[PDB]
RNA sequence: GGCUCAUCACAUCCUGGGGCUGAAGUAGGUCCCAAGGGUAUGGCUGUUCGCCAUUUAAAGUGGUACGCGAGCUGGGUUUAG
RNA sequence: UCCUUGUCGGGUAAGUUCCGACCUGCACGAAUGGCGUAAUGAUGGCCAGGCUGUCUCCACCCGAGACUCAGUGAAAUUGAAC
RNA sequence: CAGCCAGGAUGUUGGCUUAGAAGCAGCCAUCAUUUAAAGAAAGCGUAAUAGCUCACUGGUCGAGUCGGCCUGCGCGGAAGA
């Protein structure tokens, strides 16, 4: 239940710790993002000795939401803090090398199964 | 179908220069993944020509592939059979990322 | 895609938008503001490589391009669009000459560069902008900035990896029916091959090749003989160079002058090309026997000056042809472009 | 084909073995008596009257029990009938059981959806309301323009604006079955039917793919 | 000028059917028929327009007295200081 | 006075507003007062932190009208109107 | 006149630019003599080559054909809410 113009946390060691997502991807009218998706943010608050810097626009993927996703078993699985990882503008490649924080597995359904790879954590 | 799969990639990604391959075991670690084989490639064309071999015969292995991760760079390329996970891999990247206690 | 043409374009581009006076006027006071706008910037071109396109078989077909004229100023205060920056898809390897003194702009050696090549003109002001309490009423405009005009000679020279020349009808194309996938039209009279199909040789995954067609040719500075300069432009970025002689013509005379006059015309192309490493290998030597064209091999060498291996190949029969690449293809790694 | 008609019961869900969970409808259908065939002959069209459910004969008018008495068949909650498909035949007096819905896989629901009364234009079609501040007086969610500065010199037929809600007939597309009941009368459809419960509801088989 | 509401014509932005091509395939360019549907989110300025940032199929052109205050807004224009 | 909002920096992913500066700038202008000025101001403009239905996107509920019944009982406007 | 059945050849690969052009990339003095009805020739397919063809004639069908001039009435040029 991500939006335009939304203030989410980072889950990566690639140098980010507040985030800003600026543009939410789907199509026309891409009203919010779910738990799988492309969205693109704003860097607003990293370390200087990072990878990244601020003010730097990329894409990411959201790992954890609020609002929390939909088990076809009717269950959901809310979090407290949404948080994003790192990936490149030109690819879809992650940043980060590790993650930090439980994933879903609906993120396998999305295609992002690498970061399902690590957060050992589910 | 956990050894018998297992051993049935180990052997014939090493016929196509598969080097430098672990085998990790992560029961009682992850829920997702039960063991994870690491596959080295020269550079982004041998990670790419092994990459669709291992998918190819995996489609007349018959078992079905879950997804696939590397589209336009051979930066990090990772595919599934299921229980069993592959990563195929190339020497400059792997050392970036962290080895052998995901 | 059978043939090659080259030729020229005139590129132009547009003028940023003109400047607009104008004074409100509402329904019921006849009195109001300077009103409008600025122009419109005018429209770029672009010069951006493809892929797909190999030849400039178009620009033969349209040998002028028009950018987008920036929008005039309107009504409101009311700025026009910068025109449309018109791109062009170029082959891969162009080059591009210029009149009065002219050079070149760039060389396009990997896909995705694109290149500035005409500015459009700025847009102008309006009388808006010209506000002031001395004026009062601004009756004054900018006119926009005249854009850029140039003729471009498009000159289309491949990505020939390895280059090679070799003697007419001697089996340059011959030497393609080899491992090389390219098929170019082989028969046995004279200049078989006149347009340059290149191709390209995959021994093992990372490492490949690629190796272009060009026809022989008679020593001649102008364009007689039917081929020439025009052939030889072509060239100029091979990183190896193949020389190709045949042994024992059925028809035409040995090789013991006619293979050292075509060394002496490369000089006076228009640099000796750099004097790049030229390597020279041999063709029909399944015609004879094998020892014979042995010893008959190394004569010539000396005879023309040449003190490498003057490698045997047997481009029809296929013997030798995989030792010729294996000895290149180190050669090429082992020396990088730097 | 012919199809049924049911009563609304509520909505459930069933539970895989998978661990798929999909919500039903539960619809209460009954043993479905013809009331008298049409045919070609007689009005040019082919359809067969059914009635279903039970009415107390105190209130069953003469014309409603005359024209039961003559099929032969007992009262009915109401009346409904259903268009033949060109090639089957039916006989008055015939009750239509449940499990002709075994095979079709997907059936059209159909019944008067829940009434909402005179609803406003914000709700009858999703209309934007204004802001309800920046100076806004008295116009938060009025649809505020209805036409063009006389050129039109009207409204025009057809205008979205506020209206009345519900009490209509509502036609749900290519509802999937989940099972069929036959020894217990009830037929389970997956999703959401129109109407509330106790509303009567007609099923039919999909007539899209 | 903005919000709510839309409508109509096609000189068609996308989707659809084609012609030519200097159209190998993808990708293209021009022209013809076709209005059924869809046709953006934010910073700047009161803005129309435009620049920039970022998506998609595009972010269409005009009439509606350059639509819509007996629907709203008073930011510009705005008597009196 | 103009051109490429003047263009570089902060502020923003993106800033015709704001902030000290480059210059091709010198008119005002020194009691129709000039410069700086702590504090002060329901003063003009901009930004940041917490905060929220201002908004995507509205939904429900509590009360007074709006509706029906009983009683009393206006209005501006109106050449005539099927 | 247009159709159908055939002829299209000869000295002759026409000399330079010619790698390759020899009716079909560049020049024509435009040759004429053989049987005559046919040109060192207007077009494909390449480099010519070799082949498809045409003007022309022979045979059959057997009665109008050929394109310039003036003029009446028409067609496209002519897409908007
Ligand atoms: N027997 C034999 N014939 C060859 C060989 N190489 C080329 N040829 C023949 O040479 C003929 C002409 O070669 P070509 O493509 O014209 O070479 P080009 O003169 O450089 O254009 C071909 O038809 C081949 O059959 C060879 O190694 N052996
Ligand atoms: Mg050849």
């Amino acid at each position: 239940m991500i939006q335009e113009q939304t203030m989410l946390n980072v889950a990566d060691n690639s140098g980010a710790r507040r985030v800003m997502c600026i543009k939410v991807l789907g199509g026309s009218h891409r009203r919010y993002a779910g738990v799988g998706d492309i969205i693109k943010i704003t860097i607003k608050e990293a370390i200087p000795r990072g990878k990244v810097k601020k003010g730097d626009v990329l894409k990411a993927v959201v790992v954890r939401t609020k609002k929390g996703v939909r088990r076809p078993d009717g269950s959901v699985i809310r979090f407290d803090g949404n948080a994003c990882v790192l990936l490149n503008n030109n690819s879809e490649q992650p940043i980060g090398t590790r993650i930090f924080g439980p994933v879903t597995r609906e993120l396998r359904s999305e295609k992002f199964m690498k970061i399902i790879s690590l957060a050992p954590e589910v | 179908q956990g050894k018998a799969l297992q051993d049935f990639v180990i052997d014939k990604i090493d016929d196509l220069k598969g080097q430098d391959i672990i085998a990790l075991d992560v029961q009682g670690k992850s829920s997702i993944t039960d063991c994870m084989i690491i596959c080295t490639g020269t550079s982004s064309r041998h990670v790419m020509s092994i990459a669709d071999h291992v998918v190819q015969e995996s489609r007349a292995a018959g078992l079905l592939p879950l997804g696939v991760e590397g589209e336009n760079s051979a930066d990090w390329i990772v595919v599934d059979l299921g229980d069993v996970i592959v990563h195929v891999m190339q020497e400059e990247s792997r050392r970036l990322y962290e080895l052998e206690k995901l | 895609m059978k043939f090659v043409d080259e030729a020229s374009i005139l590129v132009v581009a547009g003028d940023g938008g003109n400047g607009c006076v104008s004074f409100r006027r509402e329904k019921y006071i006849p009195k109001g503001g300077p009103d409008g706008g600025d122009g419109g910037d005018g429209g770029d071109v672009w010069m951006e490589a493809d892929e797909n396109l190999n030849t400039l078989i178009d620009y033969r077909f349209e040998k002028s391009f028009r950018a987008e004229r920036g929008q005039n100023g309107a009504s409101r205060d009311c700025t026009g669009k910068r025109g449309k920056d018109v791109t062009i898809k170029v082959p891969v390897g162009t080059r591009v000459i210029d009149q009065g003194t002219g050079e070149t702009m760039g060389d396009m050696t990997k896909h995705g560069q694109r290149l500035l090549v005409a500015k459009g003109g700025w847009h102008g002001l309006g009388n808006t902008r010209f506000k002031s309490s001395v004026n009062r009423t601004p009756r004054q405009k900018t006119n926009g900035t005249p854009g850029d005009k140039r003729e471009l000679l498009l000159e289309l020279m491949l990505l020939a990896d390895v280059g090679m020349l070799g003697m007419p009808n001697a089996g340059k194309s011959t030497f393609i029916r080899a491992v090389s996938a390219a098929k170019p039209k082989v028969a046995d009279y004279p200049f078989t091959t006149l347009v340059p199909s290149l191709g390209v040789v995959r021994m093992d995954n990372e490492k490949s090749f690629v190796v272009a067609d060009i026809p022989g040719l008679i020593e001649g500075a102008a364009e007689g003989a039917g081929l020439g300069i025009r052939f030889l432009k072509h060239l100029e970025r091979c990183r190896v160079l193949l020389h190709l002689i045949d042994i024992d013509p059925i028809d035409g005379t040995d090789p013991v002058e006619n293979a050292r006059i075509i060394i002496s015309e490369l000089e006076k192309y228009s640099q000796d090309l750099a004097t790049k490493p030229r390597w020279l290998v041999f063709n029909k030597i399944d015609l004879l026997d094998k020892v014979e064209a042995e010893e008959k091999a190394k004569a010539i060498a000396e005879a023309l000056g040449w003190e490498d291996k003057y490698y045997l190949i047997s481009a029809a029969s296929g013997l030798g042809v995989k030792d010729l690449c294996w000895d290149v293809m180190t050669f090429i790694i082992e020396n990088p472009v730097v | 084909m012919i199809g049924l008609v049911g009563k609304k019961v509520g909505m459930t869900r069933i539970f895989t073995e998978d661990g798929v969970s999909i919500p039903v409808t539960v619809i209460e259908v009954e043993a479905n008596r013809v009331t008298q065939v049409k045919d070609l002959a007689n009005d040019g069209y082919r359809a067969i009257q059914v009635t279903t459910g039970a009415k107390k004969a105190n209130r069953v008018t003469k014309p409603e029990a005359g024209h039961f008495a003559k099929a032969g068949v007992e009262a009915g909650r109401g009346l409904w009938e259903f268009r033949l498909a060109e090639g089957e035949e039916f006989t008055v007096g015939q009750s239509i059981s449940v499990e002709l819905f075994a095979d079709v896989k997907k059936v059209d629901v159909t019944g008067t959806s829940k009434g909402k009364g005179f609803a406003g234009t914000v709700k009858r079609w999703n209309f934007r309301t204004q802001d309800a501040t920046h100076g806004n007086s008295l116009s938060h969610r009025v649809p505020g323009s209805i036409g063009q500065n006389q050129t039109p010199g009207k409204v025009f037929k057809g205008k979205k604006m506020a209206g009345q809600m519900g009490n209509e007939r509502v036609t749900v597309q290519s509802l999937d079955v989940v099972r069929v009941d036959a020894e217990r009368n009830l037929l389970l459809v997956k999703g959401a039917v129109p109407g509330a419960t106790g509303s009567d509801l007609i099923v039919k088989p999909a007539v899209k793919a």
